[PDB]
């Protein structure tokens, strides 16, 4: 039957503007050069211009296609190519990733947005405001393409994480987890994902 | 003086009395002299840290750190504030607690309040689940090796202050944690250390009137530099002999140091764990360096997986060494931790330049230009790394020619009138040292497109020759989908369809393009990571004057 | 004659061996020409199974690219057309 | 591929109906091309009796003209080629 | 068998330079315009550039192809198209044609050349000097393309004439014939034609 | 005093004596008082009029005009000159003879000499063919109506001067030419006139010793203005009535005048035969002119075909006349000849503008734009030439429309809701006179590419319609090689595939292109003399947006 992700791909690639700037974020991410595997810098530049120019219902479909089987969850994690753009040889520490985002302008824009937007506070209805979903959405999918890249880990759930852990942390560890599980276990972002995947 | 926790939760309602106690606070002691003083903040901070209004309703006892209402709460107050709430639903405001800006532990602790539209509910509408502890669980934070004391108090103060006719009891489960009867302060008997145990998630027992409730109780134990560097059970110093590589950089020797702390974290690890190179000859500063990077590991000490650091020290080369170096030293390193002694036996041996002198080979005279025939190799073939051993060919009839490949520093020899035996005194020179050698070649001679890649079929490749042929003809290699085993009419069956683009193939752009063109292949392809093919569909043939190849079945 | 026609397809229906399911909108040139249109072609018809004119494009579009299953992006240049000619 | 070839002919062998016997030297372009040379043609081969590339000229020469029998000159423009291409 | 004229045409049109400037003198002579039959001026300009640029053995062959049958003599007269370039509605008087050549620079060049060159004087061998034939040749074929155009009349002989007669002449009549039959009956020019048509 | 001939021929040899006579000369007389004096020139002019040297060898008798050597001729003289001869073979030099620059008759006569390498040949080596007359024949030139005299003398003077022992006789054949016995001067008895006879090619008889020789003898007789203009046997004046054309120019009346001379030739015919228009009203100078061109003809008068002039006088219009002119005049012309009287009855009649008032026609309502239906014509259809009768259509529903075609000044009407009968008061106006008229139309109505020429086959044209259709559909015309009968799917079967490009077809460039495109047809063609087709091979179809047609079977 396929899934929601291939049909969302049909939704994007049929519009030729989504397709053209798709190829824009494709091209430097997979021409391997001498003694690398790609260029990380050009690839991330081109992802940022994709998630700035092309409108919502193509891209957030493919990024937030709701899943019912396992290859869906695979392709759910696959949405920005870890192997070239997210993964590296090592995971640094998460405060290192935070300050390296803090030396980046657009990254800090997206990170302050995500601090603002998908916040799981006290008892509203679905742990959100339900109409700041899009601002929640334009937070997370906003965060794509800068040095702080979130992506999926748990295929069997909706817990996302960047490329670090709380190793080598010492005193700030729990604060690290206060940051880290903020990407991993958000009730508000998971409600937003389920709401966008039901068809809102 | 630090706080046992960071964030405090308590609920408010309408028309509670003045003098109605909210909560006690707790502050631990790093010294017995440490008297915790307590004072409040000023502005009710709202959702997304918005200052709302001067809190005039609430006073505190510094001595117990007790919050209690001086003034009462009413709908004139709570609609005055919910407009300032920026059009957002109100269930959380907070304050600051300094004890001696942005509020953080250990200087500060922010205390929340969760107001509700209703007033104080009656005693029978309160289930015993919420009579013992509030919903948001505490998080207790204790440094090791301190004056041991009190960090927690049990009683919900509005509950017993306005429903005192319910008998409520609290206790705890060789642990230093104890709960006194007739006084519900939680105390620790002796001081903790992380190095024995580090996780204590216990259970506090609550008894109502009838229901008995069990709740979580997490305690995190901290650490200190109560440790000096230490060897890992009789491993003090390694050694090796600088033999073959002589690259600009190569790790030589590696030692492990165990400091049992964690506390100098990955940020300020530059400032403390300094690899002080103890001096000697200044030639080592030209030729060697000490690299130091940690990785932190966990270990069982008293049943918990206590973690600490592992500090490795490595000797890496600093420059491309020459051949003829023959010396020895003992390089010492001091290790700081805020101080251990290390050394290294380092000896440099030179390399003989004895090329094998007498060697002969036969060449088919029909071979074309740039024809791979034989390997010249020095006595230590796969071993040189930073030495430029260049090959010179003095002759005593021009058919052959040698250039050293910079990969192996080995010689792949190429083609650049009744003369079927010659004499090529192969001269093996170096650039950084003037030391050469020479050897005798006794070469024995035994009597369509421009490139090979333009070919397409099997017999079309086998019945016709190109440019780089040592045999006169080319050679068809033949081997799923977008895979590295592709097929081509390649010249050098171990070097053309290969994955490496050497200096045999790159002089003029016709020789072996599959590994060395810079074009753009049409077809199901996967680009070669330098250039050329990494994978290609079906059959792949090339037209190099247009600088283009094609993959197509 | 040689005219423009848009279509919907899969990149799997391109069949280059890329491991995906993603798609494209593809615009091609179809329809034969007048089959002589000069003296030279009349004399080619007089002399002779290879023969007369064809339908081709006169330019090319901007790129088309995608993701496969296996962690890897794939690019395409020179793949679909805008304007058609004999 | 598409290459140049000179020939000798009569203008009667052009057969345009001019009433003469006079002649010409005629230079044409012959030979087929590589038959795919882009992704788009691969997809045209996938979709489909009209088809692949052709041999054409890329410019034209100077004029060719003559006299007939009946008291009258006749002109020709755009009749023979110099350079050949796909 | 053909004749000498079609083989001389084979001689000219095989060289592409003769063919290209052939088409140069062809083109304005036979595109008929409104209320004319051609342009006389452009046509004669283009004949002059043909008989200046292209060398000898192509053109003088076709112009001086020796004849043995009647359609040869037809095509012999045909060599410059009377109907557009030589004939008109009327023949003027020959002194009028002479002064109208005298108001033309290049015409007077060719006419003084022909006065000089093909002169039938007293008894040399073939009424000529036999090596001033080419100067004789570059006289007559020089005269092509200016307003004084000679062309054949008598198909059965070699007597050429321009487009006039000695009508309306009065006193200068015999002098007219002294001019006129100078084109018509020259022993020297006829010896030159026969010599070029034997293969000299 | 004029010369009977122009050029004289005599031969020279080596070592002839002094006083050796060469030739006599002759000069005729236009008056009896005319005494011919004679003198020589100075420089021996060579081949291509090259001055060679001062002639000092030769003297002359003026009285007889006798040339004779004063000095003798030798190889020192004739190699002195043959070098100056510019490397050319020597057989002709000459002199001048003035009698009272460039030497011409009647002021001058050039005398030749043809030298030979040998000396004077003996008397037996001289054949009697060359004892009578030299080879280059004389040409005798006599004006009519003169004092008659002597123009020729027979005797070869070196022949009898150095071979006198051969009896040589000369004579001649109602002719005035006579040869005296015992004196060989040729004389003419009375004066000649051209108007009786004009050609005398007689024969002079020579007798040697034995051989009798017959030779040519041409005499050309000249002419004078001994004639005044003359009518051709009772034809004095023609007349006509200016009726229909009224173009800027049209020949009206034509008269013939016979002056029996030739002498005012075609150059100075402007200066003498002037058509002096005798005056009257100055309106004729606005509206008429007299043209005058000659043509010369021959006639039998006394057995010869004597020629003279014919002078025609024509009345040609000068401007585009208006309609309403109603006048008459008598235009006189004086004729000079260096004086005849002529006139012309010229009357101008006006034209009625009575268009036929009541006329009806039916129109198929399916017709397309620019649809040819009917001919509006004035009462004199094929007759107007310089009057701009323009058609205006006042209406009282927009379907039809009329523009006058400037060819016939006739109306071809075109197409520019329950309204199937209309009323179009057709107004027939003029531009140069404000006179219009009007008439009644009672029009009765009776209920794929853009152009027709794009069609190719027979039923493809007949089953589909284009732009200019009066019938809704187009029409196929179908008719050797490069011929005017070609075939096309044309709109207007009498006006499209036709040979004329009217204003019906040329408004927007789609209507009828075969007669009105400006492209370049590929095919065996022959260009239309305005434009378009004059001939085309096989089938011819058109694509007008590219501005191009094609002829191809
Ligand atoms: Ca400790
Ligand atoms: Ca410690
Ligand atoms: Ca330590
Ligand atoms: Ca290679
Ligand atoms: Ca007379
Ligand atoms: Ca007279
Ligand atoms: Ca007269
Ligand atoms: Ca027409």
């Amino acid at each position: 039957k396929g899934n929601n992700c291939l049909d969302a791909a049909k939704a994007c690639n049929l519009d030729d503007i989504c397709k053209k700037y798709r190829s824009a974020y494709i091209t430097p991410c997979t021409t391997s050069v001498s003694n690398d595997v790609c260029n990380r810098r050009k690839c991330h530049k081109a992802l940022r211009q994709f998630f700035d120019k092309v409108p919502a219902k193509h891209s957030y479909g493919m990024l937030f296609c709701s899943c019912r089987d396992i290859a869906c969850t695979e392709r759910r994690r696959q949405t920005i190519v870890p192997v070239c753009s997210y993964e590296e040889r090592e995971k640094p520490n998460c405060l290192n990733l935070q300050d390296s985002c803090k030396t980046n302008y657009i990254c800090r824009s997206r990170l302050a947005d995500f601090f603002t937007n998908c916040q799981p506070e006290s008892r509203s209805v679905s742990s959100c405001l339900k109409e700041n979903y899009a601002d929640c959405l334009l937070a997370y999918s906003g965060l794509i393409g800068t040095v702080m890249t979130p992506n999926y880990i748990d295929s069997s759930s909706l817990s996302v994480a960047p490329w670090c852990d709380c190793s080598n942390s010492g005193n700030d560890l729990e604060e690290c987890l206060k940051f880290l599980n903020f990407f991993k276990d958000n009730t508000c972002l998971k409600n937003a994902i389920q709401a966008f995947g039901n068809g809102s | 003086l630090y706080f046992s926790r960071d964030a405090y939760w308590e609920k408010l309602y309408v028309d509670q009395a003045a003098g109605t106690p909210l909560l006690y606070v707790h502050a631990l002691r790093d010294a017995p002299e440490e008297v915790p003083s307590f004072r409040l903040g000023q502005h009710l901070y709202g959702t997304y840290r918005t200052r709302l209004h001067e809190n005039n309703w609430i006073c505190i006892q510094e001595d117990t750190g007790l919050l209690y209402l001086n003034r009462s709460l009413d709908h004139s107050s709570w609609e005055k504030l919910s407009v300032r709430n920026h059009g957002f639903p109100l269930l959380t405001v907070y304050l600051k607690v300094f004890l001696s800006g942005e509020c953080q532990w250990p200087g500060c602790a922010r205390v929340y309040f969760s107001f509700f539209n209703t007033s104080f509910p009656a005693c029978s509408s309160l289930k015993p689940r919420e009579l013992c502890f509030p919903e948001t669980r505490p998080s207790f934070r204790i440094r090791e090796n301190r004056p041991p004391g009190t960090f927690h108090q049990f009683r919900l103060l509005p509950v017993q202050f306005l429903c005192p006719n319910i008998s409520v009891a609290y206790r705890l489960l060789g642990l230093p944690f104890r709960c006194a009867p007739d006084s519900l302060e939680v105390s620790t008997r002796w001081a903790l250390d992380r190095e024995q145990r580090e996780k204590y998630e216990l259970v506090a027992v609550c008894t109502v009137h009838e229901e008995v409730v069990m709740v979580p109780f997490p305690v995190t134990v901290y650490d200190e530099d109560d440790s000096a560097p230490t060897f890992p059970a009789g491993v003090d110093t390694a050694s090796a002999v600088v033999e073959f590589k002589r690259k600009e950089d190569t790790v030589v020797a590696t030692l492990r140091v165990f400091d049992a702390d964690v506390v100098p974290a990955s940020g300020e690890l530059v400032r403390r764990y300094t690899s002080t190179l103890l001096p000697g000859d200044t030639w080592a500063q030209q030729t060697f360096r000490v690299e130091h990077w940690p990785n932190e590991t966990s270990v069982q000490a008293n049943g918990s997986f206590v973690r600490a650091t592992v500090h490795d020290y490595r000797l890496v080369l600093n420059r491309n060494l020459s051949i003829s170096e023959n010396r020895t030293m003992q390089l010492a390193v001091l290790v700081n931790d805020s101080v251990l002694l290390l050394h290294f036996n380092v000896s440099v041996l030179p390399v003989s330049l004895h090329l094998p002198s007498t060697y002969s080979l036969s060449v088919s005279r029909r071979a074309r230009r740039f024809a791979q025939i034989g390997k010249v190799c020095v006595e230590n073939c796969q071993a040189f790394s930073g030495i430029n051993v260049q090959y010179k060919l003095h002759s005593s009839c021009s058919t052959l020619g040698v250039v050293t490949s910079a990969e192996d520093t080995s010689g792949i020899l190429f083609v650049n009138p009744k003369c079927a035996e010659l004499h090529y005194m192969v001269v093996a020179t170096d650039q950084q040292t003037s030391r050469q050698a020479q050897a005798q070649l006794l070469v024995t001679v035994e009597g369509c497109p421009l490139s090979c890649a333009v070919s397409k079929r099997r017999l079309e490749c086998e019945e016709c020759g190109g440019l780089g042929s040592p045999t006169g003809r080319c050679e068809w290699r033949q081997g799923k989908g977008i895979t590295r085993n592709f097929s081509t009419c390649s010249p050098s069956t171990k070097t053309c369809p290969d994955g490496h683009c050497d200096v045999v193939e790159t002089q003029d752009i016709n020789i072996c393009p599959q590994d060395c063109l810079r074009g753009s292949i049409v077809g199901g392809h996967e680009p070669g990571e330098p250039r050329g093919i990494k994978a290609g569909y079906g059959t792949c043939n090339c037209f190099p004057e247009e600088e283009k190849c094609f993959c197509e079945p | 004659g040689c005219v423009l026609t848009a279509i919907h397809l899969n990149v799997t229906d391109l069949g280059l061996g890329y491991e995906t399911k993603e798609e494209l909108i593809f615009r091609y040139c179809s329809g034969s020409c007048d089959a002589a249109e000069t003296t030279y072609d009349k004399i080619l018809k007089n002399l002779s199974k290879v023969g007369q004119a064809c339908c081709r494009p006169i330019a090319f579009d901007d790129d088309l690219s995608f993701l496969d299953d296996n962690l890897v992006y794939h690019i395409l240049r020179k793949h679909s057309a805008k304007r058609c000619g004999c």
